[PDB]
């Protein structure tokens, strides 16, 4: 029992820690992020003819 | 001038994608680099390559496709495979989260945050190219995420662009072998909303394509290199007319005119007639006779249609190589004389003839037959509404009894959609009858 | 050049400051004996902000020590470092403490403070520009306090233009031992409140508890908790020493952490702190020591300040790391819990990054801490206050060195102001 | 001649010298001792480098540029750096002492005495140059040590010097991060000062050159000195007309006077369109037409602002490297024809064309594309309100808790001069929307 004791000495681990977190996006590319929200974030192409958002 | 878009959507419309692209620049003699040899042929991205590649100033070919999926195994492999190099990174679009075969979760839950970028992806294609004569959509009915997602960017690419033609390829469900159950319930849907947008849809078959391999090939063992690289061909066939030149030169405008008679049902059936094995062209002979008797056999076709149950509307043949007029318009008069072949009286002529010189070439390490004259022939009857009435029973029963309803309601759907389809495939077949009735 | 001489004072600010040198000179490279070895060539440049150049290559602290009895200084001179040490600066009195804090304050002090002024103005010439000063003691300590709060006051008039750091340990809050700790816990920070500008505020409890939590050893020595806390105060003093893209100066930090003048208590925080095996099983990322960092286990101060909210945070960055990290890091704490901010001041956060990792370990930082836990703190001193002042217990003492009740009164008025002056603020 | 005088001010402001100063020895060819190789191009110091460095009989480059900061630590790291021994060692300008944030301790306790001295740099540095078109201003409006020191010494040069232009330039406070809380404090007391003198100011923001940087450049984790090589490279671009010619050489002067419409107001925005990675360069191709839609995307300016919510002024691009009037006429034809795009219809023609033939080359060690068309793409709209509109927000609330002054009138000051700035910006959103209301 040299493991537990060593383990089981002091308390046991408990979250009163800040619950910090990012939420991810729904691509695995490093350059588009987009989530359930956001969902308009992303590397805008080169288009030639139509600038952005003609319509 | 003289160019098209392809697009190929599901993993499953994927690897036939590297298959033909694959196969093209086999014939342009395209390095897996991207550069020809000491020969020249580089510029600002004018000869051969103009209507597939994009060969500008930098010196390399870029295929004018999309690679659309959604789950990143299967297109890292090949972002990690071969002609990578040569493949645009954010073409070849990478997935996430899978629609687990449901359509409308492709269809909505992550299609709406994918299709903008696809939107951004085909006007930066489509800006780019001067003749854009239509789209080359890979698909299929069965798609895990070929079903949903099509059917949106469809939808949306209709909408903003409707004066272009739409070229749909699926593969038709196997009417007695399902890889999924649910694979009915979507593959009716896709109907029933393509119905009113799509411009031309062919499809077939893999069990009859396997039919033909052990028949005539001779293989009871091909595999997807086998089976993708014989519609590779086929599609180079189509599209030898747009690179090379003949005696007449056709285009899908003359296809979209020609074999449709009628809106709704544009739904015409593909076939190649010299498939053979190479020992067995060997000490035989092709020409157009035979060729033509065996692409009029009912066995020869890719889909499970009997002739002899239906009757002809469209036609079409396209010969490619070293074939002269004189005894194709005898054989095809002949052919005419058939009385075996039962076309509708409505039309004295239906058929649409292509000649083109180029010999059609075998691949490296291939399996194909080394032809001078062959021929795809895509035509159209009345034999395809058991299809859709194979698909009606099977869908019938399961919606009275309601299974796997809980998913997809779960997910926010309800039932008058799955309503509206059959209705539309009851007005469907009501159609193919009332043809056929002359 | 602007440099730092330091105060020694206490019987632990004599433990803190053993082993706060001995850190530096580890870290530095040089030898026990004082004959550094070239290693690094920054620590070669920006020691001067620290020690002064003695004959062959020896680095002079410049540090003074503050005693009353021989034996703890005794000790430190033994120590494995006393011999950098000066006998110079090792100035003391003949008398034994009792540690009252009225005969340190104004018997026994009386006949030292002109020394040790003596004393300090010699070194203070002998370098030409401060900063400023710090200084290691207790609140609760009974030598130390009378001692510093004395020489705190003289060396405001004669220098009003430098930092007032203090470095005061709490005790527990359990037990304070010296039963009349609490009486000079309330008389120290009465005066401390007016004359310093700056104070940490650490407390054993939770330094045992960080024994208790991550350490994980049972049985340490107070040295080792001087260890951890001698890093901490390490690593917000490896800002000047260090160069890269950061901004170290006090000033720079202190108006950046001080919106009112009222504003002295500051709460440390410290980055990866390891288990026996964890050491191989962490990766070792921004995020881990981000959340790691901002762990209120991680805390070692007072208490939690879940109870209140955050005024103002500063935290220093020390390894080969990136502005983008720790700017997503923001943005993602900030949108984590912008509720448990006040509302009063939005962006209260003020960033340092130091690419100069430190000698063991890539990746580290420190956190300096300004919210609403420090109620707990002096509330329960003022029960203990209201208590022992309501039947005077153990006065008889403090009349005797000409001490009265008038003082404790108008005292801890002085902390009742700060009770409602933090409340009403946040509150 | 055509030649300029760069001030380097604040820790903020010296890293950039050393990165721009390491670009541009490159293209010259300049060692790291200061002189070339056996090559002839010394004399009395009148060659590619007579604009910018200062190669004397001694025949070693004397970059004209002056750095001047309030601490040694930086600046000795540089002065013990790489070129070292070409940089003069007091035009390296230190300080032993902080303005600790806050404005007027580098405006009023240090700034006295230290500005004599810089007063005998400039004038040294003045009376060796002969065209001193004018000068080039690296600062932050949030200087701990760049905001203060910077508005004095602009006055002190203002009133000396009232017939020569001054380029400022600063990193615009981040909208929504803050890693100051009297960051707010300096940068009106600082704007308030600079208005009625400053002739043109132009503003970066780090968080979306980093949008940039983790959008087109691929890159995660960029390093410092990327932000530096990409401003670096904006300089770089803007002195290619000083440096080299091109279809037409236009000055500052001309900058000046076309671009800022009215006094006060003289805040415009740059963009360089050809922002991409190497790989992604690799396989594609540039041409003028894409990238000046590109440059008009607003995702790819630098700055948080819609320019839908805003309408457009003035807009300048710099066309350096091998383009021609033809396509480059027609396709700016188009863009006034679209709709989207909203100048005011008080200035018909609001655009001034540079044409530059010298490609744009790549840094050693770097990370950009491989660019031979270029642009800089300097423009002012009227969607700036807004950011300053974030801003008076930000500040009313805290000047009614009143918060920091302590440490303000600590050292000295009057909340008078708080005040008048507050109108002063008060005056600027109401000539901002005045000018937007046509
Ligand atoms: N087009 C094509 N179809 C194949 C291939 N191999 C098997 N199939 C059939 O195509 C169907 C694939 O459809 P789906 O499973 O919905 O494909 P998906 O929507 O892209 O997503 P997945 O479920 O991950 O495959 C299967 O049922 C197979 O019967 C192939 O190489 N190409
Ligand atoms: N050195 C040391 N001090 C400790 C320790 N634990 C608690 N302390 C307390 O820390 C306080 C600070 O020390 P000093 O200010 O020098 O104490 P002092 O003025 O000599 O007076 P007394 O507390 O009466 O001994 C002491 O009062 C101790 O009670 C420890 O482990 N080591
Ligand atoms: N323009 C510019 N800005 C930088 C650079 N490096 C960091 N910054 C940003 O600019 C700000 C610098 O402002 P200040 O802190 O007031 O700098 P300072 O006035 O020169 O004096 P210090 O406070 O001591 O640095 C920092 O907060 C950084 O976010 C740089 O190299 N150039």
């Amino acid at each position: 029992n040299k493991f537990s004791r060593q383990h089981a000495a002091f308390g046991m681990f408990q979250s009163h820690n800040i619950n910090v977190t990012l939420e991810k996006s729904l691509v695995t590319g490093p350059d588009n992020h987009i989530t359930h929200y956001d969902r308009l974030n992303f590397h805008p192409s080169y288009n030639v003819n139509r600038p952005s958002i003609c319509d | 001038m003289r160019e098209c878009i392809s697009i190929h959507v599901g993993q499953a419309g994927v690897q036939i994608g590297n298959a033909c692209w694959e196969l093209y620049c086999l014939e342009h003699g395209i390095q897996p680099d991207g550069q020809m040899p000491s020969d020249k042929t580089i510029g600002g991205g004018d000869d051969s390559f103009n209507t597939f590649f994009s060969e500008t100033g930098a010196g390399k070919h870029v295929p004018r496709a999309v690679f659309v999926d959604l789950e990143p195994t299967v297109v890292d492999e090949v972002r990690t495979g071969t002609y990578r190099q040569l493949f645009h990174p954010e073409q070849l679009i990478t997935g996430k989260e899978d629609a687990a075969n449901n359509y409308a979760r492709g269809h909505y839950t992550i299609g709406k945050e994918i299709v903008d970028l696809v939107l951004d992806r085909i006007r930066k294609l489509a800006d780019l190219c001067t003749g854009l004569q239509g789209f080359l959509i890979f698909h299929s009915f069965g798609g895990g995420t070929g079903s949903g997602f099509a059917s949106l960017l469809m939808e949306r690419l209709s909408v903003d662009y409707g004066k272009k033609s739409k070229l749909e390829f699926a593969i038709y469900p196997a009417p007695q072998v399902s890889t999924a159950v649910v694979e009915p319930y979507n593959s009716i849907l896709t109907t029933h909303t393509t119905l009113e947008h799509s411009d031309c849809a062919f499809m077939v078959d893999n069990e009859a394509i396997y039919d033909i391999c052990r028949r005539n090939l001779d293989i009871e063992r091909p595999t997807y290199t086998n089976l993708n690289r014989l519609i590779g061909q086929i599609v180079s066939s189509i599209t030898a007319s747009l690179r090379f030149d003949g005696a007449l030169n056709v285009d899908l405008t003359e296809f979209q005119t020609n074999l449709v008679p009628y809106p709704r049902i544009h739904f015409p059936l593909a076939t190649y007639a010299p498939v053979i094995s190479a020992e067995k062209a060997y000490h035989e002979q092709l020409s157009v006779a035979e060729i033509t008797n065996a692409c009029f056999e009912p066995a020869n076709q890719m889909v499970k249609c009997d002739p002899r149950h239906g009757k002809y509307m469209a036609c079409c043949m396209l010969y490619r190589g070293d074939v002269v007029p004189k005894d194709v318009n005898a054989a095809i008069a002949t052919i005419k004389t058939k009385r075996t072949i039962q076309f509708v009286d409505w039309c004295p002529t239906g058929f649409k003839v292509g000649i083109n010189y180029q010999p059609p070439t075998v691949v490296p390490g291939g399996d194909l037959a080394k032809v001078q004259r062959a021929v795809c022939m895509l035509s159209n009857t009345t034999a395809i509404a058991e299809a859709w009435a194979r698909l009606d029973h099977k869908f019938d029963l399961m919606y009275a009894k309601r299974a796997f309803v809980h998913w997809y309601v779960g997910e926010g759907m309800e039932e008058g959609e799955f309503s509206e389809a059959r209705e539309d495939l009851a007005a469907l077949e009501k159609d193919y009858e009332e043809v056929g009735v002359d | 050049m602007r440099e730092i001489v330091h105060l020694q004072a206490g019987q632990c600010g004599n433990q803190i400051g053993a082993k706060f040198w001995e850190v530096i000179s580890d870290e530095h490279g040089i030898d026990p004996t004082g004959t550094y070895h070239g290693d690094s060539d920054l620590q070669l440049e920006r020691i001067n902000v620290y020690y002064n150049e003695a004959t062959g290559g020896k680095y002079v602290p410049r540090a003074v020590l503050v005693d009353l009895e021989p034996g703890t200084m005794d000790s430190v001179r033994s120590g494995p470092f006393g011999q950098i040490f000066r006998p110079d600066n090792f100035v003391f009195g003949q008398s034994g403490a009792g540690n009252n804090w009225a005969k340190g304050h104004y018997t026994e002090g009386a006949e030292l403070v002109d020394s040790v002024l003596d004393v300090v103005r010699k070194e203070a010439e002998s370098c030409d520009c401060l900063q400023g000063f710090q200084l290691t003691h207790s609140l609760g300590g009974g030598t130390g306090s009378g001692m510093g709060t004395l020489l705190i006051s003289k060396i405001r008039e004669e220098y009003p233009d430098r930092i007032m750091n203090t470095f005061s340990v709490v005790p527990s809050p359990k037990v304070s031992d010296t039963v009349v700790e609490p009486y000079n816990a309330t008389l120290s920070v009465h005066q401390l409140v007016e004359n310093t500008d700056e104070t940490y505020c650490i407390d054993n409890e939770a330094l045992y508890d960080i024994c208790f939590r991550t350490l994980k050893l049972t049985t340490p020595t107070y040295g080792d908790l001087n260890h951890l806390v001698s890093a901490t105060m390490s690593g917000v003093t490896t800002c000047l020493r260090f160069p890269g893209q950061l901004n170290a100066d006090l000033r720079k930090l202190a108006v950046n952490m001080v919106p009112f003048p009222r504003l002295h208590f500051f709460m440390p925080g410290f980055a990866p702190l390891t288990s026996r095996g964890s050491q191989q099983y962490r990766a070792l990322t921004v995020p881990e020591l981000t959340q790691q960092m901002f762990d209120a286990k991680n805390m070692m101060a007072a208490c939690d300040p879940r109870h209140g909210r955050y005024l103002t945070v500063a935290a220093v960055f020390r390894g080969r790391m990136s502005m983008k990290e720790v700017d997503e890091q923001m943005l993602n704490v900030q949108n984590k819990n912008s509720s448990y901010f006040v509302e009063w001041i939005p962006n209260n956060v003020k960033t340092a990054v130091c690419d100069i990792p430190p000698r063991g370990l890539k990746m580290s930082a420190t956190f300096i801490g300004n919210s609403t836990a420090i109620q707990e703190l002096f509330k329960r001193i003022s029960e203990q206050f209201t208590a022992m002042f309501r039947r005077k217990a153990f006065l008889h003492w403090y009349t005797g060195e000409g001490m009265d009740e008038m003082e404790f009164t108008e005292a801890e008025s002085n902390m009742n102001d700060l009770v409602s002056e933090y409340q009403q603020y946040q509150d």
